[PDB]
């Protein structure tokens, strides 16, 4: 998981 | 005033993105549309980063309507790095043409974070008190050039032969079920409300008192302070794992509990399909922890679930039952  | 729909690809339910043009003539982008954010920016000729060459790189040269405004750019999400010069130019969301928008144009993208990124910018969704200096966000240039019908913003999404949509304008009836909750945004940065607690059989697991959430797209799991995912992942039935994580037996599913955010006297439960991404006979908790705690960021685990609506008029966020 990305996290903006 | 003007309605835009924006098509959002989903990679890997990880990453959503949609097409954008920037500049006259035309140039194309696929952008994270990143309510965590404020900042738009898209790789340029300027960059000479891995995740530069391999991604679509902006030409200022080749536009005409591009104004170079001269100043820095840099960004730090929790997940990735840019560093760009600002410029102004025309992008066109859709059918909605955003004139004279501030974007950023990236520098340097070091880290590995964009470079197996299936876009290539980040088009951020939040205030503009989250905005960089000089930097104006782009949904915020359409509500001053009034060229959104309503000053709001409508996030649905999920998976296959397959369709998620970001919505300008207006709101799409045809991707909820129910009725649409309202949730004030109680400190305007972020999409930030209160949740006023995590319930796992009408118990408290976390989030006792209340907590501050964010409604993030470009967050793909659903963050929580360490402590309280902590009790989250044993309250279901995960495992820490054996090379870092938190695992899911997959024909557990039944068993385990759902996982109820109340937001507003309303409930918002998370299934465990809902908390559970599943790759092939592999399942993981599509809960994380954050390394330190505080806020809690409701990602595309949330969303998937609850489509949202970001109201910029009124600093709401209404919530309802994805369809």
């Amino acid at each position: 998981p990305f996290c903006x | 005033g003007e309605v835009a729909s924006v098509p959002l690809t989903n990679y890997l339910d990880s990453q959503y993105f949609g097409k954008i043009y920037l500049g006259t003539p035309p140039q194309e982008f696929t952008v994270l549309f990143d309510t965590g954010s404020s900042d738009f920016w898209v790789p340029s000729i300027y960059c000479k980063s891995n995740a530069c060459k391999n991604h679509q790189r902006f030409d200022p040269r080749k536009s005409s309507t591009f104004q170079n405004l001269g100043k820095p750019l840099s960004i730090h999400y929790g997940t990735g790095s840019m560093q760009g010069i600002l410029g102004y130019d025309t992008v066109t969301v859709s059918n909605i043409v955003d004139i004279q928008q501030t974007v950023g144009l990236s520098t340097q993208e070091p880290g590995d974070v964009f470079t197996y990124a299936e876009f290539d910018g980040i088009l951020g969704m939040a205030y503009p008190s989250l905005a960089s200096e000089y930097s104006i966000p782009v949904f915020d240039n359409m509500m001053n050039r009034h060229l959104v019908a309503q000053d709001l913003f409508s996030v649905y999404m999920d998976r296959n032969g397959q369709e998620s949509m970001l919505t300008l304008g207006a709101i799409d009836p045809s991707y909820y079920t129910g009725s649409l909750h309202w949730v004030p945004v109680t400190v305007q940065q972020y999409w930030q409300f209160t949740v006023d607690s995590v319930t796992i059989s009408g118990v408290v697991v976390a989030c006792e008192g209340g907590c501050q959430a964010i409604l993030d797209t470009g967050t793909s799991k659903l963050v929580g302070p360490s402590s309280d995912i902590l009790n989250i992942q044993q309250a279901i039935g995960a495992t820490q794992n054996q090379y870092g994580e938190f695992d899911i037996d997959c024909d557990n599913l039944s068993y385990m509990p759902t996982v109820v955010f109340e937001i507003n006297g309303k409930m918002y439960p998370l299934t465990p399909s809902a908390y559970t991404s599943q790759d092939q006979g592999f399942c993981t908790s599509g809960f994380q922890s954050e390394n330190h705690s505080q806020k809690w960021i409701l990602g595309d685990v949330f969303i998937r679930e609850y489509y949202s609506v970001f109201d910029r008029a009124n600093n709401l966020v209404g919530l309802a039952k994805a369809i």
